[PDB]
Order: C-alpha cells, then sequence, then structure tokens
C-alpha cells in the first residue's frame, strides 16, 4: 500500500517565479519499532507502550 | 524497594528524577510488597 500511495504522488519542477529545484522519492521501506532509550537501543513491546 | 520489570533487579530509588532501571534501561518500575500484618474476615 505504501509503495503504490509514494509512487502515485508525482512532485513536480519547484520554481519561485537558470536554476530549479526538482525532488523526488525512491523506494519506501519501513523499520520494526524500537524505543530510542538514553543508553541504548532496547526492544519495543505493546505492553511497554502501553504503561508508559 | 521498587521492582523492575523484565529484569530482576530493586531499584530501591526515591529520587525524582531516578525513574530509570539501573543497568537495565527500561522505566518502568512495580513497587514491592514488604512484610505487613494484614487481617480480612472470611
Ligand atoms: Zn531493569
Amino acid at each position: 500500500g505504501l509503495q503504490n500511495v509514494f509512487q502515485s504522488f508525482g512532485e513536480m519542477l519547484v520554481e519561485p517565479s537558470w536554476r530549479y529545484a526538482t525532488v523526488k522519492f525512491g523506494e519506501v521501506t519501513v523499520e520494526k519499532p524500537t524505543f530510542f532509550s538514553d543508553d541504548k537501543e532496547l526492544e519495543f513491546l505493546p505492553w511497554h507502550a502501553r504503561l508508559q | 524497594t521498587y521492582v523492575c520489570g523484565d529484569c530482576g533487579q530493586e531499584n530501591t530509588l526515591k529520587s525524582g528524577d531516578v525513574i530509570q532501571c539501573r543497568e537495565c534501561g527500561y522505566r518502568i518500575l512495580y513497587k514491592k510488597r514488604t512484610r505487613r500484618v494484614v487481617q480480612y474476615e472470611a
């Protein structure tokens, strides 16, 4: 679903009014959930989120 | 005395900022039950 959604959207050229800016989106990747603790990365579980 | 979560360790921390377990990293603590006599009516 996400890949089709991002592929469907098309970014046209950006011109304030020669130089021009264009942006493109590549392959979309989603990583597994993780907790960014102060010490180091830790395993994240649904009950941890529920309690915290 | 407070018990940690997935790790078995007594934090015994009373500071306001001390909420994170020592050498564990998780921030979930359970209050420990002391030896107190309580009466119940059966
Ligand atoms: Zn711990």
